[PDB]
């Protein structure tokens, strides 16, 4: 029979590739869940950074408003008084 | 939605207005909460001076805003 | 062939693939079966994100192998 000819050809290749495919499977996991973690934590990290270079973009254009004000304040009080 | 006008005596008015409501509107509902007339009042935000017949949205005025009130001063 | 998507709450997307199928086909496949828009997804393969145009030959998936689905934020 075929397979005990070829037996002695490739048996230890077939016997082994079952390990040989849970290596290659491994170690693409493990470089993807590495560059995954990178990207998740450098992706929501940049946003926080956006949401905080907003919330000072306010503040300091409600400082410019309220010395705008100050300045109209004084301005049109002191025509009509 | 809520907004925010601070006056330059520190006080924060909170008002509950759409962003479809004219800037006319805003002054009524400060006058209604503060008793201050719409004529005397002045509305700041984003460097502007806001004109009684356009809407919050066309300043771009959206919720938790901030605008800055100028009042008269009979001292 | 048959290959596997690991998402990110660790499901495991089954779909049926040729190696001449370019990461659009994938994704859209991806559509056809869970509902998410192809511009939301995120493919990775050996730590590396998959474009569009390239085949799963062009990176050397073949039978049985693991892609890794990675959605984008709403916003950002």
């Amino acid at each position: 029979h075929m397979p005990g000819e070829l037996r002695r050809e490739y048996e230890e290749e077939i016997s082994k590739v079952a390990a040989e495919r849970r290596a290659s499977e491994e170690e693409e996991n493990k470089a993807s869940e590495e560059y995954i973690q990178r990207l998740l934590a450098e992706e929501e990290e940049e946003e926080k950074r956006q949401a905080e270079k907003r919330r000072r973009a306010m503040e300091e254009q409600l400082k410019s408003d309220e010395e705008l004000a100050r300045k109209l304040s004084i301005d049109i009080n002191n025509f009509c008084e | 939605m809520q907004i925010f006008v601070k006056t330059l005596t520190g006080k924060t008015i909170t008002l509950e207005v759409e962003p479809s409501d004219t800037i006319e509107n805003v002054k009524a509902k400060i006058q209604d909460k503060e008793g201050i007339p719409p004529d005397q009042q002045r509305l700041i935000f984003a460097g502007k001076q806001l004109e009684d017949g356009r809407t919050l949205s066309d300043y771009n005025i959206q919720k938790e805003s901030t605008l800055h009130l100028v009042l008269r001063l009979r001292g």
